[PDB]
């Protein structure tokens, strides 16, 4: 409810089973993204075409 | 720094990465491959989706506990609802195919337990009335659900009794069959690449299965003082070199 | 065609054509290669 | 965002599932991070909704 | 290059003139075929019917109208003409529309010039020199507000000053998504069941918006914008049948209901002249 | 004693022959062939399935009668429950496709009437309604069944006028549309290769339908004395060098 | 001349002088010969 | 320029698309580590998110 260091931590729940970790749409320019660095970028841009690279590190 | 441990398969549109692998088994030491002319016999074109259907499909997970007395898979029926692999089944009178099955398994280093991973070509079960009962379609058709050998005698099903194979045959034996073992501590996943092996060219993949993958708890989970007794196991299965012909209407199966 | 003495009067000045994103992604001094584990 | 023009979804789920070792307990994070592949083009530059003002600022 | 050749009688077991018109083809059949002609050529080119010539004349593509005046206690700018937009696009007008709609597919750059007339219908003392100011708002840009916004700052945002009784003109490359505009499309945005039908949801390049710089004097003075574009290299792909019936929306292919007869019917029988 | 009258069309494994032929167009003069590298975007591999996608379907037959007003299917649509063309359409996320249609109606020396069977590129119906009413989605996706130009305006469908092909165009003009007669004196059949053609290298096969194919009654059905008053009209359609791209979990549209 | 740097920026195109209506007029698979029979 | 080149299964001891994120690094991962690619051409050169047109208006 308040920029947090905390929407920055996806949390893991020990043996949980077939359940969902996180879901999230990709408008780059919005939502999660919008904030990146890359989501900030893009949105100086029209149109955006191309890759993206969405990786994981574990703690 | 390439360890016989870490290993990536892609295949399709899916990846799957192992950071503690124990090499991976090539059935009969030989790789899939598609069927060449002086082979066949049906004067079809075959039809190959390739990366449609040749990708990995994970089943729904089960759950290894103390009491487990193992699971068992059949080939094509644990697919056969699969994506586009499945309707292409229904789909053509004769489809052939080899597979790429990565089980899964992790623990912690003071759990124990160690399953063994086999692969039998042509497992015919055995009816548990004796005689010459038959083992029902339905029976031996379980879908992505697999056989769970704890569950109990049904009528018209197999027997479930671990240390005869569902067959007449020794547990100890089945080591003659490509196989692999997950030992927590050595071992996190298990892979075996499955070549198609048949005495036809190309057969029916609805009136037969002609691999059953089997995964049997053999050293008992054991897991650390007051941690939770069980540990879940996932199949993750990819059809590769797929073909099928003999396209039309669309099989109707029992139940 | 300059019409004006000073390089400040000139027009903008065309693409750089440079583009090298490594000092920025890969700024390790022990060189990674894709592929090799990341820590040996 | 646009429909027509949208990109699909991303989902992460456990495939097994975590487990602490013996002594441990609680929630464990992943970070998770976003960045674009060589591959990337952005096109047609034009105003940032991400950023405006009332007054102008002085010193 | 010759328009007719010289051909003399012909007693033939060769019938050019005989054709199945079932087979989708129309057979090149010349005045030589079926009479006897002398030579003849053609002096003309064919210059002035080619795709380039044929859109690349300016139309008028959008009238608007903004106003200089106090904007002390307006509540809504937009709503007060203290300032327009026009959500760009070229199927307003019918008359360059008709031209465009000969074709399904359509790709070229855009030069569009801009003529700004004021009038002063109310009493003034004089005819001011007002400014204008168009910017386009890329679809994703704040749009503006005021008339004085933070958003007329414009610093990534092409925009262009010039002054009303003058024109302004540039050009613009294609913006397309496409490897071309779709004059036509027969699909909606996603497989919903309410979401709208057409190319009114493929045309959605956001839109432009005028303004006057000048702060108010002591009368009020109406601005009206006329925006014209001229296609210039031009591709087009896919004929089609022209227009028959009158246009009702923006990107709908709908025409009005009770319509009339858009053949004109025979003063006289089949056999009339 | 080859005649442009005769043919044979042999797709996958389904053959059509034709006793009374009148030539065959192909839109545009091109061919359907598949999918460039220069004019590729999406990078991932398509998928082929070939000959178990590219064979013949036969929609579900009309009935030519003195009061029809004609008929128009869409592409890919008319085929969204056909096999496995069908399959793959729901499963990808894009794929591509050109056709052979062939529309077959055959009568006697004594009969007279014509059909125009054509082909239009991107044909945006137009709402009865006027305005910016739109033509909402089930109304442009009939499936096999298509839209039958004499049945009545329902709301939220498009007009059903004929002389104005569905667009406020006239049907007169439909001829700069490759397209060609079915006159019962000379022809019995239709037959059009339709190359993809479209402005974008490959697109959604459910929100965008590229052709509608449209067979109009033009010169009435005239049944010789005491014949029965009406004729069936047949279409059948086969997708060629089809592609489908990003596999996935299988849309789910409207209705 | 061109006085300006990117390409929309110049006048109209020159004229196609490309023409050939046959894949319109005459988009039939078998080749038709003006003065053979329609159909054989 | 290729965008993508054409690229096919893998069943190695070579994984691209395990890292450690930890070094600062952020390593060049593309499509055709992870999924079978086809060819694609780039058609494009970035020209206008070069510095000078970014600041350039
Ligand atoms: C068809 C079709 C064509 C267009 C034109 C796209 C928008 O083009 C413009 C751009 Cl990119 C800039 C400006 C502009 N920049 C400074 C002043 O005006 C105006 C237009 Cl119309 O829209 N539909």
């Amino acid at each position: 409810t308040k920029d947090e260091v905390n929407s920055y931590l996806i949390p893991l729940n020990a043996n949980r089973q077939n359940e969902q970790v996180f879901g999230t749409n990709l408008f780059i320019g919005d939502g999660v993204f919008k904030t990146t660095l890359l989501g900030e970028i893009v949105q100086y841009y029209t149109h955006w075409s191309g890759s993206l690279r969405f990786s994981l590190m574990y703690t | 720094g390439y360890s016989d441990r870490v290993q990536q398969i892609t295949l399709g549109n899916s990846t799957i990465t192992t950071q503690e692998a124990a090499n991976a088994v090539v059935c009969y030491a030989e790789w899939p491959e598609y069927l060449p002319d002086v082979d066949a016999s049906d004067v079809n074109k075959t039809s190959k989706p390739d990366t449609s259907v040749c990708r990995f499909y994970t089943l729904d997970s089960k759950t290894w506990t103390t009491g487990s007395k193992g699971w068992c898979w059949k080939l094509p029926d644990a697919l056969k609802d699969m994506g586009v692999f499945g309707q292409n089944m229904f789909f053509h009178s004769l489809g052939r195919s080899g597979y790429t099955v990565h089980v899964q398994c992790n623990a912690t280093k003071f759990h124990s337990g160690c399953l063994l991973v086999v692969v039998i070509p042509e497992h015919q079960l055995a009816s548990h009335e004796g005689g010459n009962v038959s083992v029902k379609y339905t029976f031996t058709h379980p879908g992505e659900r697999g056989i769970d050998l704890s569950s109990a005698n049904e009528v018209g099903g197999p027997v479930k009794d671990v240390v005869y194979n569902m067959n007449g045959t020794l547990l100890g034996n089945l080591l003659i069959f490509p196989h692999q073992f997950i030992n927590l501590r050595t071992n996190n996943t298990a892979t075996i690449v499955i070549p198609y092996i048949n005495s036809v060219p190309i057969d029916s993949m609805t009136r037969h299965n002609n691999v059953s993958l089997m995964v049997i708890p053999i050293a008992p989970l054991t897991v650390p003082t007051g941690a939770t007794p069980s540990l879940p196991i996932t199949v993750t299965i990819a059809p590769m070199c797929t073909e099928f012909s003999g396209i039309r209407s669309k099989s109707i199966v029992p139940q | 065609i300059n019409y004006y003495k000073d390089a400040a009067s000139t027009s903008s000045a065309g693409q750089s054509l440079s583009m090298d994103p490594s000092k920025f992604t890969e700024p390790v001094k022990d060189l990674m290669l894709k592929g090799a584990p990341a820590l040996n | 965002p646009d429909t027509y023009t949208s990109a699909g979804f991303l989902s992460c789920w456990y495939q097994t599932s975590l487990i602490l070792p013996p002594e441990t307990t609680g929630q464990v994070y992943l970070l998770s991070f976003i960045s674009a592949c060589p591959d990337f083009k952005l096109r047609l530059m034009k105003d940032t909704q991400t950023i405006s003002q009332t007054v102008a600022l002085t010193e | 290059t010759v328009a007719s050749i010289s051909s003399g009688p012909k007693h033939t077991q060769k019938v050019p003139i005989l054709t199945a018109n079932e087979t989708g083809a129309t057979m090149p059949v010349l005045p030589s075929d079926s009479i006897e002609t002398r030579t003849t050529y053609m002096h003309f080119n064919g210059s002035e019917t080619d795709v380039e010539c044929f859109l690349g004349r300016a139309a008028c593509v959008h009238v608007t109208e903004i106003q200089n005046k106090d904007a002390t206690g307006i509540d809504n700018h937009r709503e007060a003409k203290l300032f327009n937009d026009w959500k760009i696009n070229l199927s307003s007008l019918v008359q360059l529309r008709k031209k465009l709609e000969l074709f399904t597919y359509v790709r070229f750059d855009s030069e569009y010039t801009i003529l700004a007339t004021a009038s002063q219908p109310d009493s003034a003392n004089y005819s001011s020199n007002l400014v204008v100011q168009a910017m386009y708002v890329p679809p994703g840009a704040p749009n503006p507000k005021e008339w004085d916004d933070y958003t007329w700052q414009s610093a990534s945002n092409p925009s262009v000053f010039f002054k009303v009784g003058d024109t302004s003109r540039f050009s613009v490359p294609y913006v397309g998504l496409a490897s071309a505009y779709n004059c036509f499309y027969d699909g909606y945005s996603h497989d919903d069941a309410e979401t709208q039908y057409g190319i009114t949801v493929l045309n959605h390049m956001g839109s432009m918006a005028f303004r006057i710089v000048n702060e108010h004097d002591e009368h009020k003075t109406l601005v009206k914008i006329r925006v014209y574009h001229r296609a210039k290299h031009v591709e087009a792909w896919i004929p089609r049948a022209p227009r028959a019936l009158p246009y009702t929306s923006i990107g709908r292919t709908n025409y009005p209901k009770n319509t009339e007869p858009v053949i004109k019917k025979r003063k006289g029988d089949i056999k009339s002249y």
